[PDB]
Order: structure tokens, then C-alpha cells, then sequence
């Protein structure tokens, strides 16, 4: 990820 | 994951300010909040960013993105309702 | 909108 | 939520709970009415999805929660998945939630609304709390 | 692709392009026969996305390029967005794509497969060229 | 973003070695190849990495991440299509 | 990002 | 499958  | 619902209270950021932590990833679509102790992460993507405003709780952001090992000392990005919400009118307005 | 039957407790 | 707290059973009746149909928790939402619900367009919600509102505890049987159907998913033709930006997704339910004092709708701003830098705010979710 | 090199036109015919509505590139994929194309289940592919077939030069307006609706949407109920984990979603097509020189299918390992480390394999795309 | 489609050749490594560099976030459904000079990037994402078998190309990973900014000094991680396989054939199967 |  | 009518030049 990076996103959440 | 926890299984009970979480909640946690953080300032708005400016664009500017955030820049300095992310550069130029900070679009105009996205609004920063956080780098103060707390921070949003994997799982709360798609979620509230609720400020109160005149007795009621107004949609601000939509947890987005931020750091990968969700750093409280580094803000967290949400997408900025404000830009987004005449799109929500119109598509309500036709469905 | 906006107003919780159950207010919050921060 | 990484350095969050327990929020008070109900006192968030918009938070909504995305989960695939296995049952796992993967993204969160707001009901913006009856019958929307609003996601991140990175969540990749498609129609097996399920959306679960009044939900506090994903571990009790117990709760009275409404299990919804998504009709059609609505992802804001500006995202961009390369930047992330414009991440912005309505779901259309194909039943209609039932308001309660548990279930409800957040308010949207107006365009023109302008939120001050320094102003403290509020997010929720069962997201990680620590990684 | 950072450092990658123009390929021959038609070469993987199997490289489909997922586009928005408004004509964006988004993602790639790959057909693995005339009605059904895999991609990654973090591209969150809707419905109202579409599949191009036969594309090379995403700037012509001269090429016999197939525009493929999607029927639905098929999420590997085993992915896990917080970590990105088993991250296959199967689309099938309500129009079906018909095979010619550029455009055919790529084949699928058995789950017995061995692919040993140090082999040189090969990696297609409009992805950035530099960040 | 390219107009013209693009290629590149890449090794692939194993779990263990990519592990170096990506730590406990490689799990077993993924698959790592690159680190030689080239290097995946956004809007990949979803496209193959494919291998020649007995003559014929066979879908052995499918893009899905790896470094923000595509260092081509780091390896890429694609969905390790053999442990996906089974699923693919129940869901054809199946429709 | 850090997904592709 | 696998095998392209206009084969690779790499």
C-alpha cells in the first residue's frame, strides 16, 4: 500500500 | 484490525504546508490532516473526515492516502469533498 | 444530516 | 486509526462498512442519504460488495445491523488512479437503508464552503491501529 | 515502464487497455480468450469502464482497435486491500473480442508451474516512462 | 504516459531476495522481477509479466506494485498468477 | 501511489 | 495462445  | 469502531480528533492542514512533506503528489482534489500524533491507515480508506460546522457534522474529507507504515507525525490525505461535491449533485440529481 | 441521535464523546 | 480511541456505540451512525463476501472489512463509507452511500474510488468496490451500517462491534452477532446491496457503483470519471486524485466513489443501494438512531446521514458542504487550516476535525473507522 | 523500449505493433496481442468513460488510460490487462480479460483488483474496474483490444499508439485515430464493454466485474474474494494481497479480478466482456493478428490470447500457467529466479521474462505497457 | 506501447525484459527473483528489499510485505501470492535497470510503473498496473514455456508466452504475473517513484534499482510486485490459477478456472467454469 |  | 502472429523483436 500507500493508500489506506 | 480493530473490531470496534475508532475515532480520533486532528487539525487541517494547508496545501502549502502539506507540500512540504509530500511535494507535489498534493493535488487540488486533496485536503491534509494529521502530523499531530494520530493518523489514519490501512483499512480507514473510503471513510469520514468530519469537521462540525454551524451545529452539524459536515463531510470534509474521505480517507484517501498518507504514509505507508501510517506515521502519526506525518499527515495523513484525504479527498477534498469541496471539489468534489458538485459531481455528487449532479449524479444524485440524475439517478 | 449531521446530528447524531447519540452524540459523540470526545 | 493509529492512536485512536473506542468512539461511543452509535454516536457515528453514518460510518458504514465496506466488506467484500467473505466477510472481510475492507474499506470504509458514509451514507450520504437513504439510498447513497459515499467511498474512496480506490476501494474497488464492485456489486458482490456488501455495505453494513449501525455496526460498532465486528465481532458481536448481536447488533442489529443492515446488510445492503449495492445496485451501481459510480466512480467520478475524473479519478486518477495514477495520482490518486479525484478518489471519489457513490454506491447506489439497491435496498434502502432504514435511518434509526444508530443509522443516519453526514451532511455534504457546499462548493463554496471554506475550512481554516488549524480547525480540528474528526475521522473514524476500523482501520489498523498500528502498523 | 521506466527504461523500457517501443515494442512492434501488434506483438502482445493479448494487451488489452482499461479506459475510463472519458477515454483515460488507467490500467492494462490481458485477454485470456475472446470474453474474458484478467487485471489487478486494485484498478477498481467498474462497469462503465471500458476494455481497448488491437492498441498501439494510444495517439492514433487510424488504427482497427476493438472497444469492448464489460458484462461484469469478478474480484478475487481473496484480495485483501491492506496489504494488496491476491490481487486478480477477472472481467467478462458483454461484447466478445474477435481474435486477428494483433489480437488473441495469452496462455495460463498450471498451478504446478516453476518459474526459476534469473529467468529473463517480459513486462508490457503505457505505464509513465519516468517519475 | 507513453502513447506507443512499451516492453522490457526483466530477471525474476525469488521471495526470499525480494524480501530484502520489500520485507514482510511480499506475501506468497506475490512475485518479484526487475532491479536490473528497468522498472515498472504507474498505469502498468494490471498488465502482464509474461515468461516463454515450451514456445509459448504464459502469464506468469500480473503488475499490481512496488517503489513510488519506479526505481529501476528496486524490484517491481506482480500477482503471482500460479497461486491464482485455480481461482481463474473455478470462475470460467463457473460462467 | 506505490501501487502500479 | 502464447504464441502472437506478429511475433516480438526484443
Amino acid at each position: 500500500p500507500g493508500a489506506y | 484490525t480493530p473490531d470496534r469502531l475508532q475515532q480520533a480528533s486532528l487539525p487541517l492542514l494547508s496545501n502549502t504546508n502539506c507540500k512540504k512533506y509530500w511535494g507535489t503528489k498534493i493535488k487540488d482534489a486533496m485536503i491534509c490532516a494529521g502530523a499531530s500524533g494520530v493518523s489514519s491507515c490501512m483499512g480507514d480508506s473510503g471513510g469520514p473526515l468530519v469537521c462540525k460546522k454551524n451545529g452539524a457534522w459536515t463531510l470534509v474529507g474521505i480517507v484517501s492516502w498518507g504514509s505507508s507504515t501510517c506515521s502519526t507525525s506525518t499527515p495523513g490525505v484525504y479527498a477534498r469533498v469541496t471539489a468534489l461535491v458538485n459531481w455528487v449533485q449532479q449524479t444524485l440529481a440524475a439517478n | 444530516c449531521g446530528v447524531p441521535a447519540i452524540q459523540p464523546v470526545l | 486509526i493509529v492512536n485512536g480511541e473506542e468512539a461511543v456505540p452509535g454516536s457515528w451512525p453514518w460510518q458504514v462498512s465496506l466488506q467484500d463476501k467473505t466477510g472481510f472489512h475492507f474499506c470504509g463509507g458514509s451514507l450520504i442519504n437513504e439510498n447513497w452511500v459515499v467511498t474512496a474510488a480506490h476501494c474497488g468496490v464492485t456489486t458482490s460488495d456488501v455495505v453494513v451500517a449501525g455496526e460498532f462491534d465486528q465481532g458481536s452477532s448481536s447488533e442489529k445491523i443492515q446488510k445492503l446491496k449495492i445496485a451501481k457503483v459510480f466512480k467520478n470519471s475524473k479519478y486518477n488512479s495514477l495520482t490518486i486524485n479525484n478518489d471519489i466513489t457513490l454506491l447506489k443501494l439497491s435496498t434502502a437503508a432504514s435511518f434509526s438512531q444508530t443509522v443516519s446521514a453526514v451532511c455534504l458542504p457546499s462548493a463554496s464552503d471554506d475550512f481554516a487550516a488549524g480547525t480540528t476535525c474528526v475521522t473514524t473507522g476500523w482501520g489498523l491501529t498500528r502498523y
